[PDB]
């Protein structure tokens, strides 16, 4: 809406410290700085193309604009996470336990904060019976 | 005591859906149940051991249909493992797979019982059912498919090879051998022929033929074996290509990555929205391009960045150098 | 609309010429369509058959006769699309293609039809202009060659056995069998053993016969056998190698070099202009050595480019530790 | 002289048990020895060379029984050399071993000795005594397990296309043929025509049949060659990677770390005790990490293990840059 | 003229020794012109072809005589280019090859000439004498060489699955069976079904006899087809190590260094001269050791070499950096 | 001929610094540089491996001159630059359009200004259809 | 027994300097370098996952009084250490003459000081045969 | 003999600086230094495992003299420099050019001076016909 076109010009405007609609891999990563997190090449180029759909390495508003009007269900990532959690559901019973799944969250791929990890349980222990579910999950999640 | 119930019903899932290790027993023991049916049923073809087949097949199939039953049964109990089968619903959602309606199928024609042809005919289609996965036909399956340009090729030499050596053996043997009548009769010896069958019903007499036969069986007889060959070869090469991938299994971090982005998206519900989608999509990325190589196309790409990470170190270090020669 | 007609003559050159996806369909289609007439034809041989199959085989063929001229019309018309088959001379030239004459006279004959002779003959040219690329011929040629010694090897050492076990088995059956009464009956019975086929027609009785038979053939079964194993085998690897090579796909930058280096000879048109005839040499050798290897040298090069690369770096550095040591 | 006692002790084990140089010499010969046994038996089978074969084999048994007793004795006594097999105590526990009474249980019966019937199974029995460790049949095994997956496909999907083709085969010649008068006959001749024996008792004469056996011969003679091409490229690349695992042999250092690890925690019977077993089971674990993979596992860790080294030592130069540019 | 005397030598000696292009030619036209021979021998056998046949032959038979005298003389002249066979006395030697001697006895016998018996015998033997280097009995000896473990695992397995086999049908068909009567003959029908000859002569009848012959053919078939399918994947893994092999080629610096070695070892003729000797020590281990691996092992050392020297290299930047921190 | 003779001789003379009539690695790089580009040891001898007809590392003036000699046709790239647009041409119908053109003549391989694509589709653009055709292009470029 | 309690406390305490009961890697490293010896990050992990049976990366009391429990037969590794020597057994016939021994014992993998391999020779010449027997070696060392 | 003793002495005692009858790697070095060589690890190791005959890593006069009493013929050479030629026998009639002689010599494996490969011209070129042989060179050499 207009109130989201202006708070997304706002974040764009953050972005291209250009000023010229269009953002560069190096106002990227010093908004990555300001926000804490250090971005590689690799990850700059990577994102870069994650978003370009027209190749020449820099973003117009509009197109900010639309990837950011993708919802949850219309990524339809719901296989892919389905397919991910599968490969961490070890025994393959559709379950998997609270310890297993902490230590994965927390000390494999991206380290992530307790805090997160204390969230995820607190909104996904529907059951509580330390074996949750991730199908129900990732269907709640993608809706 | 819930707990035990579920425990049992995930084992009884694990044994009869997708088992590992001793359930393969089980397997085994089910399919030699159905074999040796299938075998009395052939004995029971013959007219002299017509008596003793059939006293025995009488209770091996009934014992086939009981077990059948109670196989099938305990399968829909047990799918509740799974919650996409959970209550009615679910369960008979699953009954709607293809392979359990084929198995209710199976039980009705059996209890029902041309009642030796269906006999024979439901007898196929147990034994087809067997599978249950469609393993073994999507396995054969993709290895044709790798192959399809090298077996196009064996298939078509070799059928060109057969009909100008049948069409050859025909013209030199069409009057003085009794088995060259007609171009279909050195049609079918040269095919019998060349597969190495050599029922010996046909084979050419005149010097012509006997000749041109021994010209083109050597070529027709390595033709006619060479699907073989190949297709042999690629099961083995992906065996061993199996057996390595099987080592490095790097699906590890690009998976914890991805579930952790797709909590932090949910967390998500403006930069740092736009960081967390970014980063999401970054994470969906590395998951996908970490599932399609799976070979030595990762050995390659890591070295190429090791290459390129070092050369960029080496620029920092001259820099680094350049500027004390300045100080 | 000349725009949509060059993009419907462009989609139908696609499909009658080099296909990739489902054009293989009307490709299959038009084979088992040429295929039903060679089998339609082979039941029109036999003469309780002849009727039924005749009278079928009429229209089947005639059928076939419009698909192949509606084909070979659309495919010279469609050749318009390469630049180089354009106008009369060029659609003339592209008509110099040896298949495209082989159609033309294979439709200029079936239109004028020893007939079933001829028919059997022209059967069989259709079939190999199939097809029309060769293709098969050359992966069959190809993988032969690349395994000619191993070929050669076979073939020597199983052609002996052959001789001497025919020979050998001729001399401990001239005599009291029949089949031996000649050493060319003994030496058809050697090749219809050693290769599997064993019609059965001639075979050893007296013990030496049998004897040497059996110490023979657990030599030349195989020796008979081992080219199949070899081909399929060099088949396979040959496919692994087409996989692999099929991932690091380096044939970019240098061809982007190529071109751009010639763009710029051609506006070179007196050290600038050596410099730029030189540089248009190093791209046509980086072009050219980019394409030769084509495999894992390419990976050792890089390799060896980065270690020695690698050293001098560290020659780097030592030059500069000295130098501070200095100061 | 009980050095070379013991030398000679030892030579004569390492003959009749592991040999590895011309030692198989000498077990050729004994085997040599054993089929000329069996070869003359079959032949005494032979009424008419009934006479000269058991002239013959009389002596023959009684030297292969002379041999076998006196290779039996020096085999318990060099038995000796291994300290395991020491005294009557050691030795009598050898004797444990089930070749050794095996061979024990042979030279009882051949002293002993449906006599005929007895003596055919006795010779087999010798023969598969003849391996006396397993070696075949662990390879064999080995190998067959290794390509489980694909060897089953083409079991089941082969013994599924022999079911159909016999029962079509059977349909379409069941009263105009003499040869399938029963589904039993019909799968004879699936099983005889599959395997490209081809005995020709047995074969369709109507058009039916024909052409149904051969569009199911077309597939089953490659599913049936299947196993066979799958084992082949299965041994050779074994093989292969046999060979180049030959090379790096890189179980020395885990090894020599483990054997001296024992003898410090031998010696080290608090903290320093701690620091010992600590390190004992380090060398422990490195013994099998390096038994475990023995592959291009070793060589990948190996090239990570550098790869992170150098970045480390990236890390450190940086670090020590940026101080120079504080200082 | 010696220079082009000794050019023309030379080419001689290359065409007719060892040859690469197109001296092939020529080696196949004389190789077909002796096959042309031995098939016209073979036609001579037969009484009704005779008279044709041997008109031919003596024609064919004295041209291969003059061509084969020919090549003989001209190849003892031009062996003068090696130095090795110059002069009477070395061109006596080089007589001394074993093939150059048995193609002298050859010319003998064919102009001398149980008459049909030693045409026979000498047209097999001219037929061996063909390869004259021993090129394809080394390399199939070298490839069965390194697969000899798995070949012994296939012949003694299918050996034992062919006399249990023989003996088990035979006792099921020792009465009820004309063929079976006894157990030689039933080892000749195991021997030639397994190997799926299937003559047809002899084949199971009793129920019993078919069935074992069945699940016993299931093994034996596939146990006698592995040695070929074995020794097929060997080829073409060799051929495809040839091929990779081929690449790297370095057998180069190794070679010059050990040569300026040798040369400065004949200059050197006391601390300078035991330098020289222990340099060329050196310059032999570095050819030597260049020539044993020649394969992937090469790759490993120079990774090893590489990874020891950067982390030497890393140390001494260590160092420096520890030095400038104290300065 | 005799102007191209001492034109050639005047090049050779800022090429070979030595004087002595064989240019060496050093002063190839030198002038190089000069030019502005970096050539490296790499280059440098491969560049002196195409040249260099004898092996002695250095090149005469008449080695210099009989290279220069060759035209566009004489060099028979006709098949080398067809085949190699072939593997640019990704339809393989025969042509490709502008945009995709200017992307792999500037961005990939070699990097060159847009100045030179700009007139290479100036005097190329025989028929300015976008999807321009690259047969007839490297036939009139080889004439 | 509790002195034996006692003094595996005390040496812990050495160990774990942070006095949670807890001994991470850099304790360990800080007290090997006491002792002498230098472990690496490799040595580390490898050393605190085999005595960590909980995955935490640091190791309590009562793992270490365990863990140290261990005596030379419960090992088990009568086994392990036979087929190591059976490695080092070059003949295979099962002994080892004494040069072969010591060159294997102090140049080979860990180096050791001569010292040990002569007391282990001093407690091991059962026979002093030089060819001295490994198997009766292996099975007194685990008793 | 007492003379060559003598002499071999005296060069072992320029060599083994130590003076304890064991020439060590650093000796060697630093005696190919003064030599002007400089030898690498990798020489050193090779060249000593070549004279060590017994695995200590240092050599006693008796094994420098015996190591140094192989002559030409004793060798046994002939055959692994007939292998090499051949290798270098580019053709294999048996003969190779001056030119690709030289080169080879001065341009491939270890560089030598000009003076010895005009050394062995002189020596060899025993009929002078560029194409001069190598198999009588060699048999010559270990003559
Ligand atoms: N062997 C073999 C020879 C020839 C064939 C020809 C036409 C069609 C199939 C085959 C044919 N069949 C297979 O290759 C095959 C194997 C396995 C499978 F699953 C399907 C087909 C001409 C010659
Ligand atoms: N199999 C096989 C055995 C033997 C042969 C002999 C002579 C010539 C050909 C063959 C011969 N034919 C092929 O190997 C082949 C395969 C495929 C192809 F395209 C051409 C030839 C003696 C034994
Ligand atoms: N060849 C071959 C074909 C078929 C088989 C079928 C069922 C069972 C075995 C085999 C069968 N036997 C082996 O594959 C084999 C080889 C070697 C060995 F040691 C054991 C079994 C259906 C089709
Ligand atoms: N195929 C095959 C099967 C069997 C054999 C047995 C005993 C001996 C040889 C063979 C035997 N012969 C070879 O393997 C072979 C191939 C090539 C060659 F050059 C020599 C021998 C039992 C089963």
């Amino acid at each position: 809406t207009e109130e989201q076109i202006a708070e997304f010009k706002e974040a764009f405007s953050l972005f291209d410290k250009d000023g010229d609609g269009t953002i560069t891999t190096k106002e990227l990563g010093t908004v990555m700085r300001s926000l804490g997190q250090n971005p590689t090449e690799a990850e700059l180029q990577d994102m870069i193309n994650e978003v370009d759909a027209d190749g020449n390495g820099t973003i117009d508003f509009p197109e900010f604009l639309t990837m950011m009007a993708r919802k949850m269900k219309d990524t339809d990532s719901e296989e892919e996470i389905r397919e991910a959690f599968r490969v961490f559901d070890k025994d393959g019973n559709g379950y998997i336990s609270a310890a297993e799944l902490r230590h994965v969250m927390t000390n494999l791929g991206e380290k992530l904060t307790d805090e997160e990890v204390d969230e995820m349980i607190r909104e996904a222990d529907i059951d509580g019976d330390g074996q949750v579910n991730y199908e129900e999950f990732v269907q709640m999640m993608t809706a | 005591r819930n707990a035990f119930y579920r425990k049992l019903q995930n084992f009884l899932y694990n044994v009869l859906e997708r088992p590992r290790g001793w359930a393969f027993i089980y397997h085994a023991y089910v399919f030699l149940l159905v074999f040796s049916c299938l075998v009395l049923s052939v004995f029971s073809t013959i007219k002299e051991y017509e008596k003793s087949s059939e006293g025995a097949l009488y209770i091996l199939e009934i014992v086939t249909i009981v077990v059948f039953g109670v196989e099938y049964f305990v399968r829909i109990w047990a799918a509740g493992c799974c919650c996409r089968y959970r209550g009615w619903r679910g369960r008979l959602k699953f009954a709607r797979k293809p392979f359990c309606v084929i198995d209710i199928m199976v039980l009705i024609a059996s209890i029902a019982v041309s009642a030796l042809r269906s006999l024979r005919f439901l007898q196929i289609l147990r034994m087809i059912r067997m599978d249950r996965r469609g393993g073994t036909w999507k396995l054969l399956g993709s290895v044709v498919y790798a192959h399809s340009k090298e077996l196009v090729t064996a298939w078509y030499i070799g059928f060109l090879c057969l009909i100008l050596a049948s069409f050859l053996v025909y013209l030199a043997e069409k009057g003085e051998n009794d088995h060259f009548d007609t171009y279909a009769d050195a049609l079918w010896w040269g095919l019998i022929t060349l597969t190495t069958i050599g029922y010996g019903d046909k084979y050419p007499q005149t010097w012509n033929g006997r000749l041109l036969a021994a010209t083109f069986t050597l070529i027709g007889v390595s033709f006619f074996a060479l699907p073989a060959g190949i297709l042999g070869s690629g099961f083995a090469l992906k065996v061993q290509e199996q057996h390595r991938q099987k080592h490095f299994e790097k699906r590890r971090n690009p998976a914890a990555g991805l579930i952790q982005s797709a909590w932090r998206f949910y967390a998500t519900n403006v930069s740092i929205r736009a960081v967390c989608v970014m980063r999401f999509l970054v994470s969906k990325r590395k998951f996908k391009e970490s599932l399609r190589p799976y070979d030595v196309m990762d050995v390659i790409e890591q070295y190429s960045a090791g290459h390129l990470d070092m050369l960029s170190r080496i620029k920092s270090l001259q820099s680094r150098v350049d500027q004390i020669v300045g100080r």
